[PDB]
Protein backbone atom coordinates (compact mmCIF):
# COMPACT_ATOMS: atom_id res chain seq x y z
CA UNK A 1 0.00 0.00 0.00
CA UNK A 2 1.01 3.97 -0.35
CA UNK A 3 1.46 5.86 2.94
CA UNK A 4 2.42 9.47 3.26
CA UNK A 5 4.80 10.83 5.46
CA UNK A 6 4.81 14.76 6.30
CA UNK A 7 8.56 15.62 6.45
CA UNK A 8 9.70 18.53 8.86
CA UNK A 9 9.93 21.06 5.98
CA UNK A 10 6.34 20.67 5.26
CA UNK A 11 6.01 18.94 2.18
CA UNK A 12 4.09 15.56 2.51
CA UNK A 13 6.01 12.52 0.32
CA UNK A 14 4.95 9.05 -0.73
CA UNK A 15 6.05 5.88 0.39
CA UNK A 16 5.14 2.12 -1.18
CA UNK A 17 5.50 -0.25 1.79
CA UNK A 18 3.98 -3.28 2.93
CA UNK A 19 2.69 -3.88 6.42
CA UNK A 20 5.91 -6.27 6.90
CA UNK A 21 7.93 -3.48 6.79
CA UNK A 22 10.09 -2.82 9.71
CA UNK A 23 10.83 1.04 11.26
CA UNK A 24 14.45 0.81 10.17
CA UNK A 25 12.85 -0.38 6.70
CA UNK A 26 10.92 2.85 6.40
CA UNK A 27 13.66 5.10 7.49
CA UNK A 28 15.71 3.72 4.78
CA UNK A 29 13.30 4.43 2.16
CA UNK A 30 12.78 8.21 3.26
CA UNK A 31 16.64 8.22 3.25
CA UNK A 32 16.53 6.77 -0.66
CA UNK A 33 13.61 9.83 -1.56
CA UNK A 34 14.78 12.49 0.53
CA UNK A 35 19.07 11.84 1.80
CA UNK A 36 18.20 12.22 5.49
CA UNK A 37 20.37 9.40 7.23
CA UNK A 38 18.29 7.13 9.26
CA UNK A 39 20.13 8.33 12.08
CA UNK A 40 18.59 12.09 12.10
CA UNK A 41 14.62 10.65 11.70
CA UNK A 42 12.08 10.33 14.37
CA UNK A 43 8.85 8.66 12.52
CA UNK A 44 5.74 9.67 14.65
CA UNK A 45 2.55 7.94 14.32
CA UNK A 46 -0.64 8.54 16.46
CA UNK A 47 0.82 10.74 19.18
CA UNK A 48 4.05 8.00 19.25
CA UNK A 49 7.58 8.04 18.26
CA UNK A 50 7.81 4.80 16.53
CA UNK A 51 10.98 2.03 16.80
CA UNK A 52 13.13 0.61 15.14
CA UNK A 53 12.80 -3.16 15.67
CA UNK A 54 8.91 -3.11 15.14
CA UNK A 55 6.85 -3.08 12.42
CA UNK A 56 4.05 -0.97 10.54
CA UNK A 57 1.88 -4.08 11.57
CA UNK A 58 2.81 -3.72 15.53
CA UNK A 59 1.54 -0.34 15.17
CA UNK A 60 -1.30 -0.44 13.03
CA UNK A 61 -0.43 1.85 10.16
CA UNK A 62 -2.93 1.24 7.34
CA UNK A 63 -3.71 2.28 3.87
CA UNK A 64 -3.10 6.08 3.77
CA UNK A 65 -1.96 6.66 6.57
CA UNK A 66 -0.28 10.27 7.57
CA UNK A 67 2.67 9.86 9.16
CA UNK A 68 5.07 13.01 10.98
CA UNK A 69 9.06 12.95 10.38
CA UNK A 70 10.45 15.02 12.76
CA UNK A 71 14.34 15.56 12.27
CA UNK A 72 16.98 15.74 14.97
CA UNK A 73 18.65 18.66 14.62
CA UNK A 74 22.05 19.23 16.32
CA UNK A 75 25.31 16.73 16.39
CA UNK B 1 1.82 41.64 11.63
CA UNK B 2 1.25 40.33 15.80
CA UNK B 3 -1.98 38.71 14.43
CA UNK B 4 0.12 36.27 12.63
CA UNK B 5 2.18 35.40 15.64
CA UNK B 6 -1.23 34.65 17.99
CA UNK B 7 -2.18 32.55 14.89
CA UNK B 8 0.76 29.72 14.24
CA UNK B 9 -0.57 26.38 13.72
CA UNK B 10 1.29 24.47 15.97
CA UNK B 11 0.53 20.28 15.58
CA UNK B 12 1.40 18.11 18.46
CA UNK B 13 3.31 15.25 17.21
CA UNK B 14 3.63 14.13 20.44
CA UNK B 15 2.53 15.05 24.03
CA UNK B 16 4.61 17.97 24.75
CA UNK B 17 6.28 18.40 21.68
CA UNK B 18 4.71 20.66 18.75
CA UNK B 19 5.94 21.31 14.75
CA UNK B 20 4.83 24.34 12.64
CA UNK B 21 5.87 25.20 8.92
CA UNK B 22 4.81 28.86 8.47
CA UNK B 23 5.42 31.38 5.95
CA UNK B 24 7.97 34.74 7.32
CA UNK B 25 11.60 35.78 7.88
CA UNK B 26 13.25 35.27 10.97
CA UNK B 27 14.05 38.74 10.85
CA UNK B 28 10.53 39.91 10.85
CA UNK B 29 9.97 39.43 14.61
CA UNK B 30 13.35 38.77 16.00
CA UNK B 31 16.75 39.63 16.53
CA UNK B 32 19.62 37.65 16.26
CA UNK B 33 21.84 37.48 18.92
CA UNK B 34 25.03 35.67 17.13
CA UNK B 35 27.20 33.09 19.76
CA UNK B 36 30.69 31.74 18.38
CA UNK B 37 30.90 28.46 16.59
CA UNK B 38 32.98 26.39 18.85
CA UNK B 39 30.65 23.40 19.35
CA UNK B 40 28.73 25.01 22.08
CA UNK B 41 26.66 27.49 20.41
CA UNK B 42 23.13 25.43 21.90
CA UNK B 43 24.47 26.51 25.12
CA UNK B 44 25.43 29.60 24.56
CA UNK B 45 21.97 30.68 22.70
CA UNK B 46 20.16 29.33 25.78
CA UNK B 47 22.06 30.63 28.03
CA UNK B 48 21.87 34.29 26.07
CA UNK B 49 18.30 34.06 26.83
CA UNK B 50 17.79 33.07 30.54
CA UNK B 51 21.02 33.82 32.09
CA UNK B 52 21.26 38.28 32.98
CA UNK B 53 25.06 38.84 32.51
CA UNK B 54 25.65 36.38 30.33
CA UNK B 55 29.47 35.87 29.76
CA UNK B 56 31.49 33.12 27.22
CA UNK B 57 31.19 30.84 30.30
CA UNK B 58 27.94 31.14 31.57
CA UNK B 59 26.72 27.65 28.57
CA UNK B 60 28.67 25.63 31.71
CA UNK B 61 25.59 26.38 33.85
CA UNK B 62 22.66 24.83 31.04
CA UNK B 63 25.21 21.84 30.44
CA UNK B 64 24.98 21.46 34.39
CA UNK B 65 21.31 21.78 33.88
CA UNK B 66 21.46 19.22 31.17
CA UNK B 67 23.08 17.39 33.27
CA UNK B 68 20.33 17.09 36.05
CA UNK B 69 17.56 17.14 33.36
CA UNK B 70 18.88 13.98 31.89
CA UNK B 71 19.21 12.10 35.42
CA UNK B 72 15.01 12.98 35.65
CA UNK B 73 14.23 12.50 31.66
CA UNK B 74 17.01 10.49 29.55
CA UNK B 75 15.49 7.47 29.91
CA UNK B 76 12.20 8.40 28.98
CA UNK B 77 13.30 10.78 26.07
CA UNK B 78 11.66 9.68 22.54
CA UNK B 79 14.40 11.17 21.08
CA UNK B 80 17.05 9.63 23.16
CA UNK B 81 16.33 6.05 21.40
CA UNK B 82 18.61 7.56 18.51
CA UNK B 83 21.10 8.09 21.10
CA UNK B 84 21.79 4.98 21.83
CA UNK B 85 24.09 5.39 25.15
CA UNK B 86 23.66 4.64 28.65
CA UNK B 87 22.82 7.77 31.06
CA UNK B 88 26.48 7.41 32.20
CA UNK B 89 28.42 6.97 28.68
CA UNK B 90 26.06 10.32 26.69
CA UNK B 91 26.33 12.15 30.47
CA UNK B 92 30.17 12.30 29.78
CA UNK B 93 29.89 13.04 26.39
CA UNK B 94 27.52 15.89 26.58
CA UNK B 95 29.54 17.48 29.50
CA UNK B 96 32.73 17.07 26.76
CA UNK B 97 34.28 20.65 25.91
CA UNK B 98 32.59 21.29 22.74
CA UNK B 99 30.07 18.69 22.22
CA UNK B 100 27.41 20.30 20.47
CA UNK B 101 23.53 20.23 21.33
CA UNK B 102 20.60 18.98 19.74
CA UNK B 103 16.98 19.11 20.03
CA UNK B 104 17.19 15.88 22.63
CA UNK B 105 18.70 18.50 25.37
CA UNK B 106 15.73 21.15 24.35
CA UNK B 107 13.04 18.75 25.20
CA UNK B 108 15.21 17.73 28.57
CA UNK B 109 16.00 21.25 29.55
CA UNK B 110 12.65 22.64 28.63
CA UNK B 111 11.05 20.52 31.51
CA UNK B 112 14.02 21.22 33.74
CA UNK B 113 13.73 25.02 33.54
CA UNK B 114 9.92 24.90 33.38
CA UNK B 115 9.85 26.99 30.12
CA UNK B 116 8.91 26.46 26.41
CA UNK B 117 11.98 26.51 23.66
CA UNK B 118 11.39 27.28 20.00
CA UNK B 119 14.13 25.70 17.52
CA UNK B 120 13.40 27.21 14.59
CA UNK B 121 14.93 26.14 11.15
CA UNK B 122 16.06 28.10 8.32
CA UNK B 123 17.64 27.11 5.30
CA UNK B 124 20.87 29.97 4.49
CA UNK B 125 18.41 32.97 3.53
CA UNK B 126 16.59 32.71 7.38
CA UNK B 127 13.63 31.79 6.09
CA UNK B 128 12.54 29.37 8.43
CA UNK B 129 11.35 25.85 7.04
CA UNK B 130 9.97 24.39 10.52
CA UNK B 131 9.67 25.01 13.96
CA UNK B 132 10.01 22.58 17.17
CA UNK B 133 8.35 23.54 20.02
CA UNK B 134 8.94 21.41 23.20
CA UNK B 135 6.72 22.75 26.09
CA UNK B 136 2.88 24.11 26.34
CA UNK B 137 4.14 27.48 25.80
CA UNK B 138 3.83 30.12 22.97
CA UNK B 139 6.24 32.34 20.87
CA UNK B 140 6.11 35.27 23.21
CA UNK B 141 7.28 33.41 26.20
CA UNK B 142 9.76 31.21 24.55
CA UNK B 143 13.38 30.67 24.72
CA UNK B 144 13.48 31.48 20.40
CA UNK B 145 16.41 29.29 19.38
CA UNK B 146 17.92 29.42 15.32
CA UNK B 147 19.01 26.69 13.64
CA UNK B 148 21.23 26.98 10.39
CA UNK B 149 23.30 24.60 8.64
CA UNK B 150 24.12 21.88 10.21
CA UNK B 151 24.62 22.13 13.93
CA UNK B 152 24.81 25.77 14.53
CA UNK B 153 22.79 27.68 17.07
CA UNK B 154 21.78 31.59 17.76
CA UNK B 155 19.88 33.33 20.08
CA UNK B 156 16.44 34.69 18.59
CA UNK B 157 14.93 38.09 20.63
CA UNK B 158 11.68 39.03 20.05
CA UNK B 159 11.70 42.15 19.32
CA UNK B 160 9.78 44.89 21.46
CA UNK B 161 7.17 45.97 19.03
CA UNK B 162 6.03 42.14 18.95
Amino acid sequence: MQIFVKTLKGHVITLEVEPSDTIENVKAKIQDKEGIPPDQQRLIFALQQLEDGRTLSDYNIQKESNLHLVLRLGG
Amino acid sequence: SMDFLRSLDWTQVIAGQYVSNPRFNISDYFEIVRQPGDGNCFYHSIAELTMPNKTDHSYHYIKRLTESAARKYYQEEPEARLVGLSLEDYLKRMLSDNEWGSTLEASMLAKEMGITIIIWTVAASDEVEAGIKFGDGDVFTAVNLLHSGQTHFDALRILPQF
